[PDB]
């Protein structure tokens, strides 16, 4: 650069007083000259002194641009594709290119199978997407995406890094741009990149694209079906934190569609491992992606509980405290692991052995976080399934807190919340109370709380699910005469009779059972049940 | 964030015993069918989903390696291009 | 019993003597008197000498039927439902019921929660469906089917056996009935039984319904999504041949839809284990079902190939010999296990290590089974990928047999295109497909030098070049591919140039399939190197845009 | 039997190197891309499906066990006049 400094003012001024000529020839339409014109202009664009002169004139830039998207001579389309590349190294050059409509011309050059042409074309569009504003919506109009995605198969990691990023910039904040990429086999092409290349920058830029795509409702399936979950799961162990986090962001985003996915053993194993990692965002994405992957999947449930996942989740709830960003997903994941899988009875016990009762129960006292309360109630119900939890739960005063939630939610209900309906809370509490009322000592507390009148009312509910858990808690409650007397006196004797016709044989059974216990030391009921054709 | 409950998948529904015609077996009937009910896997709580959609924060690509050196640049070729290039040769 | 035979004459006479009062009483306008009469009639129906006398009086049977579907009292419903049950044990009884409108009344009683009622009514209908021709059509019209599926949630295994059989009886052959069963949660409930119950008679009856349902394109997915594959696979190990066989038939009818199903580890394993069986029906079902489940499923592929699945298939092949009902699915399954999954290289090896190479290649000469030849041609291509297979294949003389199919399929294709007719007696297989397949196999095989000379001395070069002009890019590729490997030998390359291939190859360089676009160049390049006094072709592959 | 080929859609196309300019590098270009075309899972043969629909032949299940589980008619005598005709006939003296 020392020589170019010496004759700098000469070179600059010499090139300036040669623009009209260079613009003249370059415009003079007969390739033999034009090609030789873009050749010398290409050489001038290699020096700073003359490069800035070239970008300074709108005429030359417009001339080069036009010549580019016309010529078919590789030499010419390579000679004009390299000047623009050069000029794009300057904000004034980017702006000139942009205004000359260089974007469409450059998009057209994304057809050529030639290294040079392709390399110059992409690095120049990249520079337009990184700096020159208004370029994004300009490239989308030039159908750039459609010509960039078929480029994802070129065997050049450096080239791929740039191309992927271009997609990222174009895809971000644009719902429509995301859909186009899908139509062109974007997900599969990107997910192949993740399985094949080791280049960390390409993996990272690519993971960022996958991140932006995973938010699209229609892209999610496409990425998971192509093996996105597994391909990103392999990169959770990388030595590049920025890569691990981009993959986690994506896995968490896709996790609501992978609940039926295949061979995710290694991924789950390290997701549970990441529940101990100190990095908060990691802990939060891993705890989130786990709550989703264990949704109605006995296999995942079993494998997760089989890798110290229950213990891992409780330790995450303890480190998180008032963070509903971690606690909620973690309580959902625990409720999942404690129900409907071969190892559920096991997880129900480990939560107690690992002192989760204290931490979990306390979560019932969260202010404007209903989703966490609803989730915790459900978790409590599952835990109440295990007979060994009946005491631990009464220790944490769950029965009081539950009936408090119950009464409140019943007032607001009889009257007429982050998507949480109060109707579901009545069911939740009554449902947990129905299970907790299996333990005798718990029946006393429930009966001392004067909850019978309430339960008897719920029998009138239109909600089937409500009537069932209601007639259930009464059922197990009438097991004792003292409580039964109250139930009889409250006028429950009638509604149960009309529940015997419930198409839900479950609640129907509960109804019958109650009636059979409230006439213990007090036949007309038996006739009603037997002597009925329908 | 949108939250959705998922009804239990392929869970074994509780099968109940037909109703007896005699009163003396009505107790046993209730007991038998009570056990099916108390173990209903189709009954709540249902597992839930939490549809995440973190679309990043529009970070900018940090220093990606370029795909493309100070050689000698002399315009000797200009002298052998006939007519309209002698203008550039003068410069 | 002896007591009844002594008084058989008196009991029969007394019953008939009592018919007038019994009937009148049944027709009484007082529901109290009617119900009382249904009991006396019920008590009489519990004896042969009396039944025959009752079922012989159409007026009485009709009075019993009328009562059954007009009454709303339980005690009378038990009695009438009982009477018909007793009469349905006789031809003359079944008929009287059938023609007195018993089926409708019986169906109406299927709504009762009461065991006794439910039991009598259900077996009576069973007898009608079994022995009373006209009942099947008549139960469908009574919409009894919609009221039978909800009964599947009842606890009694014996009751379910009779209930599921009735479903099989109605459903068999009747597309309509199958859809009703599906719309009322049939598959859901049936698959549950196959998962909870061990009672063989019910497992068998239930399996037969599923088998019937598994032929319906609508019922298949529903059964599969209910875990049917898993629930049926569970019973492939039972000591009841009829059960096992029923599950196999059903597992095979479902298989084409379960290509995505998870948790088939167990099922897939016990299928491979049954390829060791002598039974031709078992073999057919297991080989066919394995073939499908390994269709585009690397997991299942890798799992089967991991559990001696490749070996079993080859034995299931050597034992079937010319039975294409077995060999075709077997070779397909084998083509699946030899490509597009982690353990593909292992399978390609265990095939040779099981002396399957000679037997499969023998399948190329199968007289009238193109679907098998096409499948075998594909399998030979995958096996050729493994370099250790080039020798056993060369030894089995695969190349000449392939070329024979090739030259044959090509001339046949050329004939019918010049005649604008369709190649007859080819079960969906197109002679084009066969050309592609043969050229593709040779393409791989030509990776071996010994095999190159074979292909060369057979004068196949002029034909491969004619394939470059094909409108099938899938053929353009392999044609150019095999020539690519052929052109790496000088004396072989000169001939490819003497055929005037330099021209059609220039067209392929601009091919939208970059695969065939590379093979083309590698040819233009290898034919000019040995002929280099070559430069001009490289300028063509570089000086071009778009 | 319905025979259908299924294309391996979950398989990714091979990756080819971009094209040089110097006809000296084309030698390596062709030799490189060639290695990619040889590992192309996108290319046939394709795995196939064999649709089966065997509904059986219509065998009859006839060995399903029954669900089955006093003697005097003397009660007729106390059922009033309505059943007098049947009292003198069956149960009674």
């Amino acid at each position: 650069a020392i020589v170019h400094l010496i004759n700098y003012q000469d070179d600059a001024e010499l090139a300036t007083r040669a623009l009209p000529e260079l613009t003249k020839l370059l415009n003079d339409e007969d390739p033999v000259v034009v090609t030789k014109a873009a050749m010398i202009v290409n050489q001038l664009s290699k020096k700073e002194a003359s490069r800035r002169a070239l970008m300074g004139s709108p005429q030359l830039v417009a001339a080069v641009v036009r010549t580019m998207q016309n010529t078919s001579d590789l030499d010419t389309a390579r000679c004009t594709t390299s000047i623009l590349h050069n000029l794009s190294h300057h904000r004034e050059g980017l702006l000139a290119i942009f205004k000359s409509g260089g974007i469409p011309a450059l998009v057209r050059m994304l057809s050529s199978p030639v290294e040079s042409v392709l390399f110059y074309a992409i690095t120049t569009l990249h520079n337009l997407l990184l700096y020159q504003e208004g370029a994004k919506m300009a490239v989308r109009l030039a159908d750039g995406l459609q010509k960039m995605v078929p480029l994802l198969n070129k065997n050049n990691p450096k080239f791929l890094a740039i191309t992927t990023d271009c997609l990222q910039l174009l895809a971000y904040g644009n719902q429509e741009s995301k859909l186009i990429i899908l139509a062109n086999g974007g997900p599969q092409a990107l997910v192949q990149i993740m399985r094949n290349y080791s280049y960390e920058k390409l993996l990272w830029t690519t993971s960022r694209v996958l991140k932006v795509l995973s938010v699209c409702p229609s892209n999610k399936p496409a990425i998971v079906e192509a093996g996105g979950m597994q391909a990103l799961g392999k990169h959770l162990t990388s030595n590049s934190p920025r890569l691990v986090q981009n993959c986690l962001w994506t896995l968490r985003n896709l996790s609501d569609v992978a609940t039926k996915q295949e061979g995710l053993e290694s991924v789950l194993k390290i997701l549970v491992n990441q529940l101990s990692v100190d990095d908060v965002n990691v802990l939060t994405c891993a705890t989130g992606t786990l709550s989703n992957l264990t949704c109605n999947n006995s296999k995942n449930k079993t494998l997760v509980t089989q890798n110290s996942g229950v213990e891992a989740l409780i330790h995450a709830i303890l480190r998180a405290g008032d963070k509903d960003d971690i606690t909620e997903p973690a309580v959902c994941a625990l409720r999942h692991l404690t129900s409907r899988h071969p190892e559920a009875e096991m997880a129900q016990n480990s939560v107690r052995l690992n002192y989760g009762i204290p931490a979990i129960v306390k979560l019932l006292n969260q202010p404007n976080q209903w989703p966490l309360v609803k989730a915790t109630i459900g978790l409590i119900r599952n835990l109440a399934l295990c007979p060994a939890n009946h005491a631990p739960l009464q220790e944490a005063a769950v029965i009081p807190r539950l009936v408090q939630l119950l009464v409140k939610a019943h007032q607001d209900a009889q009257r007429h919340t982050d998507g949480v309906r109060m109707e579901e809370i009545v069911e939740g509490c009554t449902g947990a109370l129905h299970i907790l009322a299996r333990d005798p000592m718990n029946r006393m507390e429930i009966f001392r709380l004067n909850t019978i009148p309430l339960f008897v009312q719920l029998l009138y509910s239109s909600v089937e699910n409500i009537q069932r858990v209601a007639a259930g808690v009464l059922c197990e409650l009438a097991q004792d005469k003292e409580a039964a007397d109250a139930i009889d006196a409250e006028g429950a004797s009638a509604p149960l009779m009309e529940l015997l016709h419930s198409r839900n044989e479950g609640t129907a059974t509960y109804a019958a059972a109650v009636l059979f216990r409230i006439s213990e030391d007090k036949k007309r009921v038996s006739v009603e049940l037997t002597n009925s054709l329908f | 964030v949108t939250r959705n409950d998922v009804a239990p998948t392929l869970m074994s529904v509780p099968q109940y015993r037909p109703r007896p015609a005699n009163p003396d077996e009505i107790g046993n009937f209730i007991d038998e069918n009570l056990k099916a009910a108390d173990s209903d896997p189709t009954a709540p709580p249902y597992d839930s989903l939490l549809v995440f959609d973190y679309e990043g924060s529009g970070s900018e690509a940090a220093s990606l390696s370029s795909l493309n050196s100070d050689q000698d640049q002399d315009y000797d070729y200009l002298n052998e291009w006939g007519n309209r290039f002698k203008k550039l040769a003068d410069m």
